[PDB]
């Protein structure tokens, strides 16, 4: 199980920023994250259905249902040696986010100091201790700094049970958020974070209405007075005991609304600030999807993707 | 606007002439206002006798239609702690009238709900500003009023409404509505009112509802009992006769049948039987002792729920055992 | 079909409109004609458990306003909410003073939309006396735009002034005579096959509570479906599910009481409490057996009626079942 | 290792070995758990009510219901009296004991449970389209010990949010349960195991542990000493086996709870002597018992029946004893300090005997 | 806390006052004595493998509340000791989750058939 990877921040800084944002998001979302090393790309998962995450009973206690999925093309790493006898040479593992975050923070500090070394990542069998292995990470500091992180490999049966949520694309309204680097980026960033000024607000009602040809509103009804925050700037639209959730009848064919938690909205705001191309998709009374895309070309290259699925916090 | 109101509020007296039953109090207060020598007042009485209506009507008469500008009304729905007495009541009582319209009036409705500290603070406010202000205190429970406050107020007792006043008000309401009330229905309504006008008006409104065509349908005693779900006097008499003469099985069957015929509740049957027995001429007094104690215990037990059948059997057995003394 | 089968039968078959409420016509008629009169008074619903008070008020509110307007015209508070004196003086008062919301054209077209709101105080008997006193003039003053509905099981817990203010509606107990049609309809809807008289037995066991009867019917239906024999439900199964003591056990208890031996009674009661029978049911069955028996005299029946009443009252206070049952049996054996 | 009470605890409905009819009823309940009503299990303590509830949950959800963890939830009173409650959780259900909060139990119902009832549990569907909904299961231990206010607060929470929550309450007696709560529940009677079934379970445990047993009669005696409390039976079996070098014999003493022996000694003292000083020493014993947090009503039961077990007493004495026991049990229920009522009972018994 | 964090058993306070508070410490004391005797015999020299699993400093071998002597800042220190032992129990339990989980039954032999390789 060779997983030899080389990471350099001086070449293609966009990929390094994407990886840093992915690790930060998974660390801030849940305690443990799944890493899937395929022969083509690396997929980082933050889901409550993982073996380690499900040990917290988050879904039943605090409704932690959101799922974060991040894709990193193999071109990001200078060297990508991933050989396996599984489907598409896939290797699945579970890791703790805090240690990886600390290691990457140390690497960022070293890079900011002035070093231009490379990080080598490999899988090793630690004799100290689903067998548990270690992620040997090493790098030079203008001194050969080496750190190891515990990791738990997963089987094919365990791997296949982690499936990315999908949405009814036909019954789904998408809006292309203005680029953060654009002149309206600051305005939209302030608009997203406006609701944070109300500490006691827990749920926010996102609404999208046709007729730049659509508009987005954030409604707060938890205060003693009704509150609506509207965006008037440009915004373009992209053209067992289990039972199905009940969906309220749409007011009109061109209006899509959903109620979500404020923490998910803060995560979405951070993601929007991180990346340039952001799409907000709403499934009426069902869910909200934040899709951040990073485009790179040479024969266009693979598109970096971060998809955050948020289930409704309340029914409409 | 008034048409949509509940009858208990739609028929609230506007002038003192519309208040019935309290002839002595109305007479005295009217003469006091005529001479303009109103003292500090206490209106003590049971619910729905006309205290709030009387005080509001007196304020209207004193200040005409603009009484809301120089009358300070406070009730249990408002906070009336010692701070309120020290600041708001004090400032109102210590300031001039709007247009030098004599003295100001402070109404403390439901004052039995005020704390002891606030009542104590009220003493000197009442005493010092008597020249410019007069206080009115309304209550149903005198034991909640401090002795000092009681000493400072001229006391007027609102009695339970007599039958004649209730009949007059019922006639007024019947004329105002397009309603027809039978004498037996009126007697039943007066009996169930227990001197409270609010109950009379509420039951009358429900009875009007019960009628299919109120324009021509007349309210009978049966309509009253249906609306109130109360037992008829014949039911009570039959139950008592069966208890006092029939055997245990027959008495149990009679009670069950009478209750099941119209879904009567046991507490009302007990109350009616107690009313009937209060007039009974008993040669042995121990019988009265047993009856009263056992029936009071049964009423208290019923107040907390329990088993209905066991309670009914207990009533039967208690009456039988008590009347074995008369033997 | 799965979504419709996600609810217990009591919630599934909760009345939707006032027409679905059964056996309470004496008040339902008044409430219904209030829709045309628009003269709704303050109401005090009182009655024993599971008689249809909450359902009636919910149906009335739905009929008066509609799904949309209701949200702006209804304020509901129950025992699960804090209802201290400060709450009554601030939140309830503010709602009572709120201006009547403007109905939409659709609402006016489809519903009467009376020009007042409704404050529902469910389980009002749990409120304190001072908090209740804080409601008096609030209800009186704002009756032009607000109407109150108090609901309770123990009317004596409502202070006299509030009872005087409110028009009273007593909800009668639901027995085999007045509630059988609804239970038969529910059984027919769920295709429950029961022997003749089974619904009568359920309603007699429930003792005025239709909610308990519906739950019992659901439990019997589940048992029959699991068995999957296609046979009709029997009264014996219903009695077993309800916790009724079998007649033979009661006969044994009666024989022991007749014998009069203290030690034998103590031993039998110690063994009988093993099965976990509820003392209330045993006391009720003993009352039924003794009061209706023709083999005992009048003095015996008077004494046993008082003993049974005392034991039942003690049990209502959450007393200890073994001690109370043994004391009752020893007292009876001494009669 | 773990105590034998928990070591051999059944983990599924098919593993239940006593009260077959109850198992059949529970399996019938688990057939279509989609419309499961609220449940109230009542029966003698230590019979297996919690075990049956967990088996039912396992039938509905799966073995994961036994993967339990503990969390601490903080509550603040109107007087700013901060305090904490233990909440047990499995990925499919919650377990709480609000009675540990004393008079503050109502707060737990008003803040925690309601919130749990209000938060609707939804999850992304692995294969199908759209979110899937699942009701939460909450177990209320020691339901009979809740104050009337908390029980009242339970009512509309149970009714309104029936889609999101299903309550399973467990009690040893239904006398303290208010009528509305019983009306809102499916009542399940859990009989105690018979002596034969207790002996069979103990024999299976003995065989598993490889403990030499001289005769099966010992097990029977153990059963007869437990008064149908299977947990107590297993605890005494373990204690006796450990105290006898894993070799039980007909002469091996039966180990009983220490407070039970103390109450027996107190009963003997009461029978032997009836005077004021005897009453003061009885007070001392009662206070010692209360210092160990033994409930007052339990003390009254045990003392009453220990007294009724005395052979020298006559019929009149026992009748008076049970009368006083009933009266003072009611007084304890309606009282504030239990010492008054226990002393009154003992004094009345002393008067009736002397 | 000890029971929950060492045996995955949850028990009510009432049962502790009635039954466990006396029986459990007695059982643990007997097991500790047997373990000490076995260790002494081995030093001077599987069937009872469940006896020597008792830890001297984490297990409770004393009657809760002391003996019932009837007829034959202490609180702060006790709370501090309880907190210390709870911290030790949490430390012991934390590594169990990462060490391994029951999960489900899979092809562990196949997993061992492709061992990790590390070499430069
Ligand atoms: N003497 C009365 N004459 C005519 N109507 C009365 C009379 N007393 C009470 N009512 C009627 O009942 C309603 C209530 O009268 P109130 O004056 O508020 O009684 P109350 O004595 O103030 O009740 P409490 O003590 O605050 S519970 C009035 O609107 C009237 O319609
Ligand atoms: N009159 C009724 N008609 C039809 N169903 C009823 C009736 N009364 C009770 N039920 C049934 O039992 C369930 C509960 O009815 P409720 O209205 O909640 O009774 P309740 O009087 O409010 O009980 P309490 O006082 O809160 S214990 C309903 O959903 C119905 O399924
Ligand atoms: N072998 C076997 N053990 C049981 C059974 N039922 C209960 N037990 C055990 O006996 C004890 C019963 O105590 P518990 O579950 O707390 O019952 P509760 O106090 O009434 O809820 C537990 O230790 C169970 O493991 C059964 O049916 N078969
Ligand atoms: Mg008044
Ligand atoms: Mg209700």
């Amino acid at each position: 199980m060779k997983l030899k990877l080389i990471v350099n921040g001086c070449e293609a800084p966009d990929d390094y920023k994407l990886l840093r944002t992915t690790i930060n998001t998974v660390a801030s979302l849940r305690k443990t994250a799944i890493l899937r090393f395929n022969s083509e790309r690396l997929t980082i998962i933050s889901t409550p259905k993982s073996s380690l995450n499900s040990s917290n009973n988050g879904t039943i206690l605090r409704g932690d249902t959101g799922q974060l999925w991040c894709t990193i093309p193999h071109d990001v790493f200078r060297l990508y040696t991933v050989i396996s006898a599984r489907e598409l040479n896939t290797i699945t593992m579970e890791c703790n986010c805090d240690s990886l975050l600390s290691v990457f923070k140390r690497y960022d500090r070293v890079m900011n100091q002035g070093s231009s070394s490379n990080m080598t990542i490999k899988l090793q069998s630690m004799p100290e201790w689903n067998p548990i292995c270690a992620l040997g990470i090493t790098f030079e500091e203008i001194i050969m700094h080496s750190f190891k992180v515990p990791v738990k490999l997963l089987f094919r049966a365990q791997d296949t049970r982690i499936q990315e949520p999908m949405i009814n694309y036909i019954q789904l309204m998408m809006y292309k958020l203005p680029p953060i680097s654009g002149e309206f980026g600051s305005a939209f960033h302030g608009f997203i974070r406006r609701v944070e000024r109300y500490s006691n607000v827990n749920h926010i009602h996102l609404m999208g209405v046709k007729k730049d040809d659509v508009e987005l509103k954030i409604i707060v009804n938890e205060l003693d007075w009704h509150l609506e925050i509207c965006w008037n700037g440009p915004l373009d639209s992209v053209i067992d005991i289990s039972v199905m959730v009940e969906k309220a009848e749409q007011e009109s064919s061109s209006t899509h609304e959903v109620i979500i938690r404020c923490k998910d909205w803060k995560v979405c705001s951070k993601l929007y600030a991180a990346f340039e191309e952001v799409v907000l998709a709403i499934s009426h009374d069902e869910s909200c999807v934040f899709h951040c895309s990073l485009d790179r070309g040479s024969k266009p290259r693979e598109r970096g993707q971060i998809i955050y699925y948020i289930a409704r916090s309340k029914g409409l | 606007s008034k048409e949509n109101l509940p009858w208990v509020e739609k028929y609230r007296p506007e002038t003192l002439d519309e208040v019935y039953g309290q002839n002595e109090v109305i007479t005295t207060v009217r003469k006091f206002v005529d001479e303009g020598k109103l003292p500090h007042l206490l209106f003590y009485g049971p619910p729905g006798t006309g205290k709030t209506s009387t005080i509001v009507a007196l304020a209207r008469e004193i200040y005409g239609k603009n009484y809301s500008n120089m009358v300070l009304e406070l009730n249990a729905s408002d906070d009336r702690g010692i701070d309120v007495v020290r600041n708001q009541i004090k400032d109102f009582a210590s300031t001039r009238q709007i247009f030098s319209k004599g003295f100001k009036l402070i109404i403390l409705d439901e004052a039995d709900a005020m704390t002891n500290a606030a009542q104590n603070a009220l003493r000197r406010v009442i005493e010092r500003y008597t020249k410019n202000t007069r206080f009115c205190v309304l209550a149903n429970y005198a034991h909640k009023l401090t002795p000092a406050l009681l000493s400072r107020c001229t006391r007027f007792r609102f009695q339970p409404l007599p039958q004649e006043a209730i009949e007059r008000r019922i006639a007024n309401v019947l004329v105002h509505e397009k309603l027809k009330l039978s004498p037996n229905a009126e007697k039943a309504l007066i009996e169930l009112s227990n001197g409270d006008m609010r109950r009379v008006l509420n039951v009358l409104q429900s009875c009007k509802a019960t009628l299919d065509n109120p324009d021509e349908d007349e309210i009978s005693d049966d309509v009253i009992y249906e609306c109130c779900g109360a037992p008829r006097p014949s039911d009570l008499k039959a139950v008592l006769k069966s208890i006092l003469e029939d055997d245990w099985g027959t008495a149990h069957y009679t009670l069950n049948k009478v209750r099941s015929a119209k879904g009567l509740a046991l507490i009302d049957l007990i109350e009616g039987i107690v009313k009937i027995l209060e007039d009974y001429e008993l040669q042995n007094e121990e019988t009265r002792v047993h009856l009263l104690t056992k029936l009071a215990d049964i009423e208290y037990s019923i107040s907390k729920g329990g088993n209905d059948q066991i309670q009914g059997s207990a009533v039967i057995g208690a009456i039988k055992a008590s009347f074995e003394n008369e033997t | 079909e799965q979504s419709l089968a996600q609810q217990p039968w009591v919630e599934k078959y909760r009345p939707k409109n006032l027409d679905e409420v059964t056996a309470q016509d004496h008040a339902v008629t008044v409430l219904k004609k209030t829709l045309k009169s628009a003269n709704l008074p303050h109401m005090l619903f009182y009655g024993p458990p599971g008689t249809g008070k909450t359902s009636t008020i919910l149906a009335l509110t739905k009929e008066l306003y509609g799904p949309d307007l209701m949200k702006s015209r209804i304020l509901e508070l129950n025992a699960s909410d804090e209802r201290g004196i400060s709450i009554v003086r601030e939140k309830v008062k503010n709602f009572a003073r709120l201006t009547v919301s403007k109905p939409s054209k659709h609402d006016l077209e489809n519903y009467p939309c009376p020009p007042y709101k409704i404050i529902i105080l469910d389980e009002a008997d749990s409120m304190t006396a001072d908090a209740q006193s804080a409601l008096r003039r609030t209800m009186e003053t704002y009756s032009g735009v607000t109407r109150f509905c108090l609901i309770c099981n123990y009317v004596t817990r409502i202070i006299d002034p509030l009872a005087s203010r409110c028009s009273k509606f007593r909800f009668k107990a639901l027995d085999a005579s007045n509630a059988i049609d609804r239970l038969r309809f529910i059984s027919e809807q769920e295709n429950v096959k029961c022997d003749d008289g089974v619904l009568e037995r359920i309603l007699d066991i429930s003792a005025g509570d239709l909610r308990r009867g519906i739950t019992l019917l659901q439990s019997a239906s589940k048992g029959a479906q699991y068995l999957g024999d296609g046979k009709n439900i029997t009264s014996t199964q219903v009695e077993e599910l309800a916790g009724v003591v079998p007649h033979d056990i009661l006969i044994e208890i009666v024989e022991k009481v007749k014998s009069g031996d203290f030690d034998e009674i103590k031993k039998y009661v110690n063994t009988f409490m093993k099965s976990g029978w509820s003392a209330a049911s045993v006391v009720n069955q003993l009352h039924e057996y003794y009061i209706t028996n023709d083999n005992f005299d009048t003095n015996f029946k008077n004494q046993i009626s008082w003993l049974l009443f005392t034991t039942d009252s003690r049990l209502n206070n959450g007393t200890n079942e073994h001690i109370q049952l043994l004391n009752l049996l020893v007292k009876i054996s001494q009669l | 290792m773990s105590l034998w009470v928990d070591k051999y605890r059944p983990k599924s409905l098919n593993a239940l070995s006593h009260n077959e009819e109850l198992t059949n009823f529970l399996k019938s309940l688990s057939d279509q758990p989609r419309d499961l009503p609220h449940l109230l299990l009542y029966g003698p303590n230590g019979t297996g009510k919690k075990t049956r509830c967990m088996a039912l949950l396992e039938s509905i959800f799966g073995p994961g219901v036994y993967r339990l963890k503990i969390d601490v939830r903080q509550f603040v009173t109107a007087s700013n009296r901060k305090l904490e409650l233990n909440v047990v959780s499995s990925p499919y259900h919650l377990e709480i004991t609000p009675s540990d909060m004393g008079n503050n139990d109502r707060i737990v119902i008003q803040e925690l449970l309601k919130e749990v009832a209000q938060m609707e549990q939804v999850d992304f569907q692995d294969s199908k389209d759209g979110l899937a909904h699942r009701y939460k299961c909450v177990i209320i231990n020691e339901a009979n010990s809740l104050t009337k206010d908390a029980q009242a607060a339970l009512r509309r929470t149970m009714e309104k949010y029936s889609k999101n929550i299903r309550l399973i309450m467990v009690c040893d007696s239904m006398s303290p349960i208010i009528a509305p709560i019983k009306s809102r529940c499916l009542l399940i009677r859990c009989p105690a195991p018979s002596d034969s079934e207790i002996s069979t379970i103990l024999s299976d445990v003995v065989t598993n542990e490889r403990i030499q047993l001289e005769t099966k009669d010992i097990l029977k005696r153990i059963a007869q000493a437990s008064n149908g409390n299977l947990r107590v039976s297993l605890l005494m079996l373990e204690s006796m086996a450990l105290n006898n070098e894993l070799a039980l014999k007909s002469s091996s003493p039966i180990i009983k709870p220490d407070w039970i022996i103390v109450i027996h000694k107190l009963t003997r003292k009461i029978v032997k002597e009836r005077s004021v000083n005897s009453l003061i020493e009885c007070r001392a014993v009662l206070y010692d018992l209360l210092a160990h947090c033994i409930p007052a009503n339990i003390i009254l039961k045990e003392l009453t029946f220990s007294l009724l077990d005395v052979e020298t007493l006559n019929t009149t004495n026992k009748s008076s004893i049970i009368e006083y026991s009933s009266v003072f049990d009611e007084r304890l229920s309606l009282g504030n300090k239990a010492i008054f009522h226990l002393e009154g009972f003992i004094a009345k018994v002393m008067c009736c005997l002397d | 806390n000890v029971s929950l964090y060492k045996y995955n058993a949850v028990h009510s306070f009432r049962n502790i006052t009635l039954e466990f508070g006396y029986y459990a410490p007695l059982i643990r004391k007997c097991q500790s004595y047997k373990k000490k005797y076995i260790l002494y015999y081995l030093k001077n020299l599987d069937k009872f493998s469940d006896i020597m699993k008792v830890e001297n400093g984490i297990d409770v071998v004393d009657r809760i509340g002391g003996p019932i002597e009837a007829l034959s800042d202490h609180l702060e220190d006790q709370k501090k000791e309880r907190d210390r032992r709870l911290r030790m129990l949490i430390d012991q339990y934390e590594r169990n989750v990462m060490m391994a989980n029951d999960d489900l039954e899979d092809e562990e032999t196949s997993f061992n058939d492709d061992p990790i390789v590390d070499s430069d």
